[PDB]
RNA sequence: GCAUGAAUGGCGUAACGAGGUCCCCGCUGUCCCCGGCCGGGGCCCGGCGAAACCUCUGCCUGGCGCGCAUGCCAGGGACC
RNA sequence: GGGCCAGGGUUCCACGGCAAUGGUCGUCAGCCGUGGGUUAGUCGGUCCUAACCCCGCCCGUAACUCGGCGCGGGGGAAAGGGAAACGGGUUUAUAUUCCCGUACCGCGGGGGUAGGUGCGGCAACGCAAGCCCGGAGGGUGACGCCUCGGGGUAGGCGGACCGGCCGAUGAGGCCGGCUAAGCGUAUAAGCCCGGGGAGUGCCGUAAUGGCGAGAACCGGGUGAAAGCGCGAAUGGCCCCCCCGUUAGGGGGGUUCCGCCGAUCCCUGGGGCCCGUGAAAAGCCCUCCGGGAAUUCCGAUCCCCCGCGACCGUACCGAGAACCGACACAGGUGCCCCUGGGUGAGAAGCCUAAGGCGUGUCGGGGGAAACCCGGCCGAGGGAACUCGGCAAACUGGCCCCGUAACUUCGGGAGAAGGGGUGCCUGCGGGUGCGUAACCCGCAGGUCGCAGUGACUAGGGGGGCCCGACUGUUUAAUAAAAA
RNA sequence: ACCCGAAACCGGUCGAUCUAGCCCGGGGCAGGGUGAAGUCCCUCAACCGAGGGAUGGAGGCCCGCUAGGGGUGCUGAUGUG
């Protein structure tokens, strides 16, 4: 006969994954790598800039903004003024550039 | 990107001496700029190899100095023979 | 005792031989029978970096169908037209007999004798000045500061050798030196005779100092010519 | 080093192999000549009067 | 070893055939005078000349 | 793996056969596209592939149907105009 | 300055060093002063089983002697 | 652990054995005896050339088997270039080689057809788009280091659902749910074509950037890895049943969704060189002349038939199949590859597959002294010693905060201080998503101790020498040399 | 020249699988940190100029039992291994 494989079980790992997703097992005393290693340096900026560009293009297509303001927003985003599109929207609301 | 003195030599850290670092940084700073293309006349010339330079806009390529597109002797010759 | 590095270099072992297979080939003029009494135009096809030349090179395709390698002068343009012959215009990149070059002009790649192929002033950033033109000889001032007389029919090219000014930038790194000298298979790093052993060098010994004056006679035999050979003077003038 | 450890690097190409002429394992394969009879380098056999192996072969 | 020239393979084959015991009937014929021959070999201990 | 396949000139792919075994498939890297004779620009109508793949195709599927297929269209027009002007 | 010295270089020097060298906090069985415990050997039993070395032998005190003796002299002691 | 060089050369497989070998024993074996075992058009040599070597002429030498430049010829890589094949099964031992299924390349041959004498696009181009011989040109072959974006595939994770095992015939866990070459087929980036006519600029990237020498914006062409369809379900896998002294015979599943994602492939940016990172055979296209073709010539197109020689192919590939005299803790080979959890990690620890109990003498024991490895040790804290030799202290991550000096870059993780677990929820980033990975906030609570194991810097102040990285007496000196 | 023992000297040849140097063709180096040149952006004043944040990946740079390489101290084990 051929014996069946005694495969390793992932039940505890699954439970810990669910608990971490809820927000546990994540405190400072359970981190070993650098923060810049846990969250990438260049990948974070890539995600942010691509999201900002997508949002600006969506606004321009929807016609909520004209070409001049679109260019100015693009330049500001490239310069890095906005750390997220929530801040972008805060700036737009404050300056009354939404239509 | 905002260094008082080291400039291009900032890659060396604290090695090789003040005179060496200054000479290197000055040479690279003058070399890496954009130079006027003899053909199209625009400032779109870059160094591709020792004594060989190429324009990034019109695509021409010529021979020049090791670290500068034109040398004093070369320009003196060009003046002499117009 | 043992041999010196200069003695061992004479036997042509791979440690001392030039790797003349990485290079782009020999740079010599078109045979004199083509240049004499007839001027040819050639088109520059490409400009390249020769591993060991100290100067950039260029390929020229001539009207007759001959492809040649030349030392590109400063300012040469790819696709440019150059002339070789007696009836060629005075310009950078053209090769003329020395008797047809006006005095006060800068030239390079001068033939020692008519038709040899060019021997003088071929390093990057060098030039020679045409001083006088006589029926029997043409006087040219060379980079070393010597006024040499050439046969009027010797061929030379007008302009300056590209790639001048290298020594402006320091090498900085022992690794930079390593690559530089490995590109030519030149003996590097170099030892010091004073710190060699007595068996190996005339200056060797446990006490690191020459035991004799360092100015050696010109009549010394091989294995003894080290230091200042036939030096008229030494020190800082 | 220089001893047992260095003796383990003898797994490269052998210096000498069988010779088509004399039948001995003395044919320098990299240089293409035999260190026993001179095959591939000399038309005539390699004999020296200070050597006694060629006499040993025939009990002379 | 994986790739072998034919001549070397033939020489190895000849050595392999050479390596074998003395026949018992030969021992009987010689009356226990001939028992072994010089060309016996152990692969791990006595290596081939080539 | 064999020393010949240890070289990076071969590209290695892990493939699982219908019988469940895991095998490694090797093949040679494809050549680069053809370039213009004069300006060194990528050409069109010339597929990439090894000599066997080139021989697998007919004549008209390996180069465009226009004069001087070894030059890009811009260089071709350049040469044609220069030639006709010289002729006339 | 027995008997330093300017390219067999003089002086200074940030950074660097399994280079040499002195001091301070802290730490500790390095030490005062050593004591416990764990595993492997050591020890016994069953097996395979050598080598270095070897004039013969083999107790002491004081002496003689080639001047520092298990072997000689006078004494002491000693079961294997 | 898996695969496979050089070297070894039969150590390979079965059966019969234990006189010797095996650090003990032996019924066992890499030992002994008897028989057997390596199947190629596609894998490699064979072909090309690189560093380099040889031979002929020639010159020198008293002379040569010696030394040599220049010409003519030949060799020179089992990891460089280079025509073509995959999957299932089979033997005690061989498999891309043997059998079955399905393909491809080279040469030659027999039909038909395209073309010789044909078309569609403004264009980039789309096409079956004549045959034989010689030559020229272009492309490919054909290339360095660093770094980044995009597409894809192996592999992995979670859920649903068919079967089996375990589990209480609870909850839950684990196993299987597979798919090669070859044919047909498209886009992505780059590049290119037609229209278009901009600046108090416009468009764009991760970043560098682009524009009257033609930008935004429209259409269109050529273009990789892959995926898809046939191959292909009768095959492989899992399961169930009738037979079971023995030997066999049948019936079912083999379906999806959502994620992470390579060091493995494809394709583009950018940066560096006083460093420039091979040649040739071969293959494709175009062009030049030459030769036939008209009740004829004739394919790079479709169908079919014939032939594809010689050599290697067993096995170890190493803590016992190699070298070192050895079943040697060294060297050669760390030469190519690595599931799950913790974790930044190819670290340490535990574990799945795979392997092993042969890093080979066993048994006994308060059975000591002593030696070597390891743990702890009251009070004091270097009083030891040539000398803090050895050991100990610190140790990961987050926050605050950092001196003299300085070549302004550094010193720097200076120094010094605070926090760290678990549980119940909220909020933020990118995201279609309550998918996946990260970043904060509030409360409750346990211990001596929350980087609780593992992993894991002690620090500061003077002086001499050498600027720095680097090299050295293989086997007493690593240093200021 | 009763017998044995030298360190050494000379001739001709054999060795670069160890090791030293160079040429040709190839294979390899987990993970993290710091942040040079270059390219920019934002807030106010504007005669000047101050304040803040980004991007970018260079280095014979840093930590590192990855692989690989070396051999400082214990003057540790062994030292008829
Ligand atoms: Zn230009
Ligand atoms: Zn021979
Ligand atoms: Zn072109």
């Amino acid at each position: 006969k051929k014996k069946p494989i005694k495969g390793q079980s992932r039940y505890r790992a699954k439970i810990r994954h669910e608990q971490k997703k809820k927000g546990r097992h994540r405190g400072p005393g359970s981190r070993k790598g650098k923060k810049t290693a846990r969250m990438g340096k260049k990948e974070l900026w890539i995600k942010t800039i691509r999201a900002l560009r997508k949002e600006l293009r969506k606004l321009k297509a929807q016609k909520k903004i004209d070409r001049k303001t679109y260019r100015m927003l693009y330049i500001r985003a490239k310069g890095g003024q906005f750390k997220n599109k929530h801040q972008l929207y805060l700036f737009l609301e404050e300056h009354g550039l939404l239509k | 990107s905002g260094t008082k003195k080291v400039g291009s030599a900032g890659r060396f850290g604290a090695r090789y001496g003040l005179k060496i670092r200054r000479r290197v940084a000055a040479v690279e700073a003058k070399m890496r700029q954009k130079h006027t293309c003899p053909v199209c006349g625009r400032k779109a010339v870059k160094r591709i190899s020792t004594g060989i330079w190429q324009c990034q806009k019109c695509g021409a390529t010529f021979a020049g100095g090791a670290y500068l597109p034109v040398t004093p002797a070369g320009k003196a010759v060009r003046r002499i023979t117009e | 005792g043992k041999s010196l590095i200069q003695q061992r270099r004479g036997k042509g072992s791979p440690t001392f031989k030039s790797p003349s297979h990485r290079f782009r080939g020999a740079v010599k003029y078109i045979p004199l029978n083509y240049t004499q009494e007839k001027t040819l135009r050639g088109v520059v096809e490409e400009i390249m970096h020769d591993p060991g030349r100290t100067a950039p090179v260029a390929r020229v395709k001539f009207e007759n169908g001959i492809e040649k390698l030349i030392i590109a002068p400063e300012g040469l343009l790819v696709g440019q037209e150059i002339y070789i012959g007696p009836d060629a215009p005075i310009a950078v990149g053209n090769t003329l007999p020395l008797a047809k070059i006006p005095e006060g002009t800068y030239v390079y790649n001068i033939e020692g004798i008519p038709g040899d192929g060019g021997k003088y002033v071929r390093a990057g950033g060098t030039y020679a000045l045409v001083v006088s033109r006589e029926p029997d000889k043409v006087i040219v001032q060379l980079p070393s500061g010597e006024l040499k007389a050439f046969n009027p029919m010797c061929r030379a090219t007008i302009g300056v050798v590209a790639g001048g000014g290298r020594l402006e930038k320091p090498l900085v790194k022992a690794g930079k030196a390593y690559y530089k000298y490995k590109a030519r298979n030149k003996f590097w790093p170099t030892p010091r005779g004073v710190k060699m052993n007595a068996v190996n060098h005339p200056f060797g010994g446990k006490e690191h100092h020459p035991g004799k004056p360092t100015t050696t006679s010109r009549r010394a035999p091989p294995g003894r010519k080290v230091g200042h050979i036939a030096a008229r003077r030494t020190g800082r003038r | 080093g220089s001893g047992t450890a260095t003796f383990g690097k003898r797994n490269s190409t052998p210096t000498h192999i069988r010779c088509r002429r004399c039948g001995r394992v003395s044919y320098n394969v990299k240089k293409g000549y035999c260190a026993a009879c001179g095959f591939g380098r000399s038309r005539r056999l390699r004999k020296y009067r200070w050597s006694k192996k060629w006499k040993k072969k025939k009990n002379a | 070893a994986r790739n072998k020239p034919l001549a070397k393979k033939l020489r190895l084959a000849k050595a392999l055939k050479q390596n074998r015991r003395v026949p018992v009937w030969v021992i009987v014929k010689t009356n226990r005078r001939v028992l072994t021959h010089p060309k016996r070999r152990y692969w791990r201990r006595t290596k081939l000349k080539e | 793996m064999k020393p010949m396949y240890r070289s990076r000139s071969w590209r290695r792919k892990y493939v699982r056969t219908p019988g469940g075994r895991v095998v490694i498939h090797f093949e040679r890297k494809k050549p680069k596209i053809a370039h213009c004779a004069m300006c060194g620009r990528p050409l069109n109508g010339i597929p990439r592939g090894r000599p066997v793949e080139m021989r697998k195709l007919p004549k008209t599927k390996k180069r465009p149907e226009r004069p001087m297929p070894h030059l890009c269209p811009r260089c071709m027009r350049k040469v044609m105009k220069e030639q006709i002007r010289a002729q006339l």
